[PDB]
C-alpha cells in the first residue's frame, strides 16, 4: 500500500514573523515534510442536517506527526492552509494525528 | 499497506514475538517425536493446523488491534467480519463430523 | 454711540471677514452640556471632543441689505461656516469682545418684514453629535480667536450719521 | 618371468565372477537387496541403517551334490588298464583312488567356480585339490604359445600370520603351486622352483612327471557360468533372497506402526522418556488418530504379493517332491529312489562322465600312451562297453534274480554272473548239495 | 498636536492585537462570530442588541464596545489591563482647561441563562469616548 | 496491538491464569491415563479439542472483556459475532452427527 | 500495533488561568507526561442534528487520559489545547480514561 | 609354545559362528526378533521391555538324527581287516567298538558344529569325545608346517568351581587335550605334557599311538556350514521362530486394546485406583469411543498374514508326512517305512559313509599300513563290496524269502544264505527230517 512513504506532501510552516508582533511581512519556513490523509471535517457530506461543517480551523489527520498539527502551518503539495485542534492518535497500527474539536462554534452574539 | 504500516503491525513489528509465540504450543504438542518442525539449523517451524488458526487470527488480530486499522468509536465491526465463525468452522471445528 | 452687530463668516473660525448686516440681535442657544470650548489638555485624548449643542441667533434687517446676493454667490461654493456673534454690553466697534460660536447655514425659513423694516430669523444649529470625532482643528482655532479676536474694522468707519 | 609382468596380469582381470560364486556358495547377499533405502535431499538413495539384513544359506544344494556323486559312479564292475603297468596298478586298486580322483577332478571341476581352478601339490605329493577365490586372475600365456594359458597368477590377502593385514600373493606354477611372501616379494629362489623341493604337483612313477599342460585353463565353462555346481546354486541363491525378504516383510509388517498424526504431547526428549515410563498410548488432542492408520492399502499389497509369488511361482522352484503316484516303490528303495535325489544329480552327473567320457578314456589311452607301451582304448581292450552299467539293471534285475534264484530255473548263478557278484557256481552248488542231503 | 497621532495610536491598537500570538489564531473571533455553537466554554464579542440607528450623524464621538461572553473569554485581558492603567489614570478627574468632559453614562446590566446549565456567563460593557463631538 | 496492550489483555497479561484454568479439566478427564499431555520436565499440556475451545472463548472473552477493546456503551456488539454458534457447530457439537 | 511508545518527552505547556485581579497567576499546565490520545466528540460526524458540538475543551481517551484531562492544560504534539472533564476509564484491557462532559453548556445565558 | 602366541590366537578368531550354531542347538533366540521396538525422540531402535520372548526347540530334528545312525550303518554283514593283528581283533569285535567309533567320529563332526572339534582323552583312555563351544580358535600351525594346522587353542569361562566367575583356558595338544587353570595360567607343567600323565589321548596297542595329525582341522565343512546336522537345524531353527511370533501375536491380537479417545476420568493416579476397583469401562465425554477402535485394519493384517504365510508355505517345511498311496506297506512296517523317517537321513548317512567310504578304507589300510602288515583294500581282502548291502534287499528279499521257505523249492537255507542267517542247511534240514519223520 504506502509502503514507506510520504504523502506525498510536503510541510511547511507558515508564520507571518516569529515575534510579539502579528502580521507585517511573512516569512516561511519548512517544519518538515509530512504525510496525511486529509479529508477536511467538511461535513460528513451524509448532510443529514448538513448545516457543519463550519469550523473556521480545518481537521488533518497525520498519522505520528507532532510538527504538522496547529502552532504549524500546514502545506499540501507545498499548497499553504492554516488548521487549528488537537492532535490525537484516534487509530491505526502506528498512532495517527487527528484534529479535535472546533472553534467559533455555532451560536454566534 | 507502507511498509511502515506494515512495521506498525505488531505482528510484522516483532517477528520474534509472533515468531516465538506459535512454537511454545507446537513444539510439544503435536507428535511429538518430535516431528521435528525444525532444521538442524533449528530453524522454527510451525504446524499447518497451527498455522492456520495463527495466521488467520493473528491476521485478524492486528486489524482488530487497530490502530490505523482499528474500529472507530462508531464505526463498523471489523471484528464480526474477520473472527472466524468460518474459519472455526473450518476443521468443523468438531471435525470429520462424527467421531 | 454705535450700536451694530454685522454678519461675518467667510469659512474660516468666525470668518474673520466681515459683512455687514442684517445684525444679530443677541442670544447664546447653549453651552451648557459640554460645552465644547476650545478645551487645552495634554496627554488627553480631548473630549467631548467635534460637536456643538446647537447655535441660536436672532436677526433684525434694515431696509436696505447688501450682500444679500453676495451670499447666494458665497452659497454656490458651498463650505462650512463659522459666524461671529457680538454682544452689547459696551461692546465699541474697536473695543467690542465677540464670541465666534458656530454657525449653520441650513435654516433661514423666510424673512418677515414691517413696513418699517424686515426682520429674519436665522438660528445656527451644528449637526451632531459626533460621539467620536474630531473637526479637530476648527473649533479649537475658534475658540482660541475667540477669546480675542480682530473686532468689527469696518464697523469703526460708521456711526457717521 | 618377470615379477611385474606376473604381477601386471593379476590386476587387470576382474575378481567379481568367481568371487560372487565364491561368496554365494557361502551365501547370496540379502543386505543389499534387503535394506530400503531413502531419498536425502541430494535424492542419492542411501541405505537406512535401521534395516538389519538377513540371509540363509540352502540346504537343499549340499544334499543333491553328496548324492550325486555316489549314484552316478554306480561303481564300475571292473576296471583296467591296456598298460601291463598300468593295468598292475588298476588291478590291485582297482580304482581305488583313481576311480575317485576322476570323479573328484571332474566333479570339481563342474563344482562351483571355480572359476579358475590350480592344482597344488600336497606335501605328501599325492594329489591334493584345494580351490581359492578368483583373483581373478587374467588369462595370459607364460610359454611361447599365446594360445595356451600356463596359468594366471593370482594373490589374496588373509589376515593374518603377523595378525596385521597383509597382501599375500601366491604365483601358480605348472610343476607346482607357489606361494610368496608379499612383504618379501619372493620367498626362495624364485627363479628355480626348485629344482626340488619344492616337489613336482605330480610324479611319475620312479621319475619326475609333468603335465605337459601347466594348470590353469579357465573354465568358461559355458557363457553362463550356470553349470554345475552353480546349476543349483544360481537358482538356489535366488530362491534365498526372496524367501527371506518374505520372511523379514511378515516380521516388519506385524511389529508395529501406530504412527500419529497427532496430538503433543511433550517435546520429544520429555515424550521419549514419559512415553517409555507411561508404556501407554493415548491420542492428544482430538480424540482417536485413524493416520491411515498405516495404510489401507497394506491389504492390497498382500494382493499384489500373492500376484508376485504366482508369477515367482511359475518359475518357482519349490520341486514338487510330491510322493510317485507309481505303486510298488517299496518304502526303503523309494526314499533313495524317488527323486532321492537321483534324477536330478544323475542326469548331470551323466554329462561329468560325457561327454569327455570318451575323451577320459582317450586320455588314459594318452596316458598308456605317456607309458609308451602300445594305446588301446580301454573300451577296446576288455572290451568293455561303459555304462553297461547296468546299476540300474540291477533293479529290475535283482526281482527277477530273486525269483530266478528261488525259482532255480535260471540262472540261478549267471544272474549273478551278469554283475557278476561271482562266477562261480560254487554258491549255487551249495544249495543244491544241501538239497541233495536234505534231509 | 495630538491630531492624527491620536489615530496613529489606533494603530499601535492594531499593532498589539498582531503582537498577541493568541490574536493571529482565534483570531480573537471564536467563539465570537460563527462557532457560537461550538462548545463551551464559546465566548462571543459583539454590541448588546445593537442596531443602527439614527441616519445622516456619526453614531457617536465615542466608540463602545459590548462583551457578551461564555467561558469568559476575556474580559480579563482587557479589563485587567484598562483597569490597572485606568486606575493609576483615575483617582484625578478627568478636566480640561477650560473645558469639562465626564464619562457618560455608566449603565450595568447582566443577564445570564444557561441552556446548558454552565455558570452564568457574565456580560460586560465598555464604553469609551475619544475627544468632545 | 501494543505489546503494552498485549499485557493489558488479561490473558496475556497472565499466562499463569489463562495456563493453570485450563488443565484443571484437562487434567483428570481426558483418557486419562493420563495421557500425560506433560513433559517429564511437567511442562503443560492443552488438549486438541480444550484447547480448541478454549482458545477460542479466550480470544473472544477478552475482546467482549475490553475495555479498550470492549464493547461501547452504544455500539455493535462484538459478542454476537465472536461467540461461536459456529464454533459451537464445530465438534457439531453433537458430533458425528447421529451416535 | 501501537505497542509501548516513545513518545513521552515533556513540554509544560503555559496557561493563564484565573486572573481574579490585576495581580495574575500563571501556571505551566501540561498533565500529560503520556502523550495521550484525543478522541475528539467532534460531532458525531453523523451529525444527525449536526448542531454540536463545538466544545470548549476537547474530549480525549486515553489511556491513563485520567490525568491527561481537564484541570491542566494538554499539548499533543506540541499542539496545544485545553479541555475540560471529570475523567473515567471507559474501558480497554489497559484502563482508558476519557474527558467527560463538554464546557460550556448548550444553553447560554 | 609361548602362551602369548597361544593366547593371541585365540582371540582374534570370532565365536560367533560356532556360537551361533551351539545357541542354536539348545533354541534360536527368538527374543531379537519377537520383542518389538518403539523410536525415542532420539529414534535410535530400543526394544520395548514389555514384549516378553519365547522360544522353543524342534522336535522333529531329535527324531531324525537318531533314525538315521541306525538306519544308514544296516549293520555291515561282517567286518575284516587285511591286517592280521587287526583282524584277530576286528573278528572278535567284530566292530564292536570300532564300527559305531567310525560311526560316531564321521557322525559327530557331521553333527552340528563342531565348528572346530577336538578329541580328548578319555581317563580311560577309550576315546572319548565330547564338543565344547567355539572360542572360535583361530587356526594356525603350531608345528613348523604353516599348512597344517595342528590345533587352534580355545578358552571358555564356566561359573565356576569357585562359583566366583573364572575365565577358563584350556590348551588343546595333539597329545591329549590340556586344561589349564586361568588364575594360575599354567597348571602342571605346561611344557611337559607330560610326558606322562597325561596319558595319550590315543593309544597303540602295547605303545603310545600318535595320530600323526593333531586335532583339530577346522571343519568349513561347506561354505554354508549348512550340514550336517545343521541342514536340519538351521531351516528348523527358522521354521520355530516364525511359528513362535506367530503364537504370540495370536494371543497378543486376542487379549484386548481398548484405547479411549476420550474420556476422562480421573487423574490416572486416581484413575488407576477407582479403575482396578471398578473393573468397569465406561466412556467419559461424548458417548462412546470408536477409537478405530484398534483397526480396521486388523482384519486386513490377516490377509497380509496369509499372504505372508503362504509365502512362507512355499519355501515352506512342514514336510507332508502323508500316508504313501502306495498300497502294502503292512502297517508295522510302515511306520518305520514311510518316512519314517529314513528317506531324508539315509541320503545323508550315505554322505556320512561316502563320499570319503573309499577314504575310510584307505584309511583302515593305512592303519593296517601303520600296522607294517602288508596293506589290502578291505574291499580287495574279503573281497567285500559295500554296500551289499543289502539290507534293502533283505526287505524285498524276505518276501520272497517267505514264499521260497514254504514252497522249499528255494533255497530255501540259501537265501538265508544269502545274508547269510548262517550258512548251515541244517536248519532247513530240520524241517526237511520233521517232514520225513512226519507223521
Amino acid at each position: 500500500m504506502y509502503e514507506e512513504f510520504r504523502d506525498v506532501i510536503t510541510f511547511q510552516s507558515y508564520v507571518e514573523q516569529s515575534n510579539g508582533e502579528g502580521g507585517k511581512t511573512y516569512k516561511w519556513v519548512d517544519e518538515f515534510t509530512a504525510a496525511a490523509h486529509v479529508q477536511p471535517i467538511s461535513q460528513e457530506e451524509y448532510y443529514k442536517a448538513q448545516q457543519l461543517q463550519t469550523p473556521i480551523g480545518y481537521n488533518i489527520y497525520t498519522p505520528y506527526d507532532d510538527r504538522i498539527d496547529k502552532k504549524m502551518r500546514v502545506i499540501y503539495r507545498g499548497k499553504i492552509v492554516t488548521f487549528i485542534g488537537d492532535p490525537v492518535d484516534l487509530s491505526g497500527l502506528q498512532e495517527i494525528t487527528r484534529i479535535k474539536g472546533k472553534e467559533d462554534g455555532a451560536y454566534v452574539g | 499497506q507502507r511498509v511502515k504500516r506494515l512495521l506498525s503491525i505488531t505482528n510484522d513489528k516483532h517477528d520474534e514475538y509472533l515468531t516465538e509465540m506459535v512454537p511454545l504450543l507446537v513444539e510439544f504438542a503435536k507428535d511429538e517425536c518430535h516431528n521435528p518442525f525444525i532444521d538442524k539449523d533449528g530453524n522454527e517451524s510451525i504446524p499447518s493446523g497451527v498455522l492456520i488458526f495463527v495466521a488467520k487470527a493473528a491476521q485478524f488480530y492486528m486489524t482488530n488491534a487497530g490502530l490505523t486499522g482499528r474500529s472507530m468509536d462508531t464505526v463498523s465491526y471489523n471484528f464480526a467480519t474477520e473472527i472466524p465463525s468460518t474459519i472455526l468452522k473450518k476443521l468443523n471445528p468438531y471435525r470429520k463430523m462424527a467421531r | 454711540q454705535d450700536v451694530k452687530y454685522l454678519f461675518q463668516s467667510i469659512d474660516a473660525a468666525t470668518g474673520s471677514a466681515p459683512l455687514f448686516p442684517a445684525y444679530q440681535t443677541d442670544g447664546s442657544v447653549s453651552g451648557e452640556r459640554e460645552l465644547f470650548d476650545e478645551q487645552t489638555k495634554n496627554g488627553r485624548i480631548l473630549g467631548p471632543g467635534s460637536v456643538a449643542d446647537s447655535g441660536e441667533v436672532t436677526y433684525y434687517g434694515k431696509r436696505g441689505d447688501a450682500g444679500q446676493k453676495a451670499i447666494e454667490d458665497a452659497y454656490q461654493n458651498g463650505k462650512q461656516i463659522k459666524f461671529w456673534r457680538v454682544d452689547t454690553v459696551k461692546n465699541e466697534n474697536d473695543k467690542y469682545d465677540a464670541q465666534f460660536g458656530f454657525a449653520y447655514i441650513e435654516s433661514r425659513e423666510y424673512s418677515d418684514g414691517v413696513e418699517g423694516a424686515v426682520e429674519i430669523s436665522i438660528s445656527l444649529q451644528v449637526i451632531g453629535e459626533l460621539k467620536n470625532g474630531e473637526i479637530d482643528t476648527l473649533p479649537e482655532e475658534i475658540v482660541n480667536v475667540s477669546k480675542g479676536g480682530y473686532d468689527f474694522q469696518q464697523p469703526g468707519q460708521t456711526t457717521g450719521e | 618371468p618377470d615379477t611385474t609382468m606376473i604381477q601386471k596380469l593379476i590386476d587387470e582381470h576382474n575378481p567379481e565372477p568367481l568371487l560372487k560364486g565364491v561368496r554365494y556358495y557361502m551365501c547370496e547377499n540379502d543386505i543389499e537387496k534387503k535394506r530400503r533405502t531413502y531419498y536425502d535431499a541430494a535424492g542419492q538413495q542411501l541405505v537406512d541403517d535401521t534395516k538389519t539384513n538377513n540371509r540363509t544359506s540352502h540346504a537343499w544344494h549340499k544334499l543333491f551334490v553328496d548324492q550325486k556323486t555316489q549314484y552316478l559312479v554306480g561303481e564300475p564292475v571292473t576296471f583296467t588298464s591296456d598298460n601291463k603297468t598300468l593295468l598292475e596298478y588298476v588291478n590291485e586298486l582297482a580304482d581305488d583312488d583313481f576311480d575317485d580322483i576322476l570323479n573328484e577332478t571332474v566333479k570339481n571341476m563342474s563344482n562351483k567356480g571355480i572359476e579358475y581352478w590350480h592344482p597344488f601339490v600336497d606335501e605328501e605329493g599325492e594329489f591334493d585339490y584345494v580351490i581359492f577365490p578368483a583373483e581373478e586372475m587374467i588369462v595370459v600365456y607364460k610359454d611361447n604359445t599365446r594360445r595356451d594359458i600356463l596359468f594366471a597368477l593370482r594373490y589374496y590377502s588373509y589376515k593374518g600370520i603377523m595378525g596385521e593385514e597383509t597382501q599375500k600373493a601366491e604365483l601358480y606354477t605348472d610343476t607346482h603351486v607357489y606361494y610368496y611372501e608379499k612383504i618379501d616379494g619372493v620367498y626362495q629362489m624364485d627363479y628355480s622352483y626348485g629344482e626340488n623341493n619344492p616337489r613336482p604337483h605330480m610324479t611319475k612313477g620312479g621319475q619326475a612327471i609333468g603335465w605337459g599342460r601347466v594348470p590353469i585353463i579357465p573354465f568358461k565353462n559355458n557363457e553362463e557360468m550356470v553349470s554345475d555346481l552353480k546349476f543349483y546354486k544360481d537358482l538356489i541363491d535366488n530362491y534365498d533372497s526372496i524367501t527371506s525378504s518374505t520372511m523379514d516383510s511378515f516380521s516388519d509388517f506385524q511389529q508395529i506402526v501406530y504412527v500419529l498424526k497427532n496430538y503433543d504431547g511433550e517435546n520429544p526428549k520429555e515424550f521419549t522418556a514419559n512415553l517409555r515410563y507411561h508404556s501407554v498410548i493415548k491420542v492428544s488432542g482430538d480424540g482417536g488418530v485413524d493416520t491411515l492408520r498405516a495404510e489401507i492399502p497394506v491389504d492390497s499389497a498382500a494382493k499384489e504379493l500373492e500376484r508376485i509369488q504366482d508369477e515367482l511361482y511359475k518359475s518357482a522352484q519349490a520341486v514338487d517332491n510330491s510322493p510317485e503316484t507309481i505303486g510298488g516303490g517299496a518304502t526303503g528303495p523309494a526314499l533313495e529312489k524317488l527323486y532321492a535325489l537321483l534324477d536330478l544329480k544323475a542326469n548331470m552327473a551323466e554329462r561329468k562322465i560325457r561327454a569327455g567320457l570318451r575323451l577320459f578314456f582317450w586320455f588314459f589311452a594318452e596316458y598308456l600312451r605317456n607309458t609308451g607301451k602300445g594305446d588301446f582304448n580301454p573300451d577296446k581292450e576288455l572290451t568293455m562297453t561303459f555304462t553297461r552299467t547296468r546299476i540300474q539293471n540291477d533293479s529290475e534285475i535283482v526281482q527277477s534274480l530273486v525269483q530266478g534264484v528261488t525259482g532255480g530255473i535260471m540262472s540261478k548263478e549267471t544272474a549273478v554272473a551278469r554283475n557278476p557278484f561271482v562266477q562261480d557256481p560254487e554258491e549255487e552248488l551249495a544249495r543244491i548239495e544241501e538239497e541233495m542231503n536234505q534231509y | 498636536t495630538w491630531k492624527l497621532a491620536s489615530r496613529a495610536l489606533q494603530k499601535a491598537t492594531v499593532e498589539n492585537l498582531e503582537s498577541y500570538q493568541p490574536l493571529m489564531e482565534m483570531v480573537n473571533q471564536v467563539t465570537e462570530s460563527p462557532g457560537k455553537d461550538d462548545p463551551y466554554p464559546y465566548v462571543v464579542i459583539g454590541d448588546q442588541s445593537s442596531t443602527p440607528f439614527e441616519t445622516k450623524s456619526s453614531f457617536g464621538e465615542n466608540i463602545t464596545m459590548d462583551f457578551h461572553v461564555w467561558g469568559g473569554t476575556t474580559r480579563a485581558e482587557a479589563q485587567d489591563i484598562s483597569s490597572r492603567v485606568l486606575e493609576a489614570l483615575t483617582y484625578k478627574p478627568l478636566m480640561f482647561e477650560g473645558f469639562t468632559f465626564v464619562a457618560k453614562k455608566l449603565v450595568l446590566a447582566q443577564v445570564i441563562t444557561d441552556t446548558d446549565g454552565v455558570t452564568k456567563h457574565g456580560i460586560i460593557k465598555v464604553r469609551f469616548t475619544i475627544n468632545n463631538n
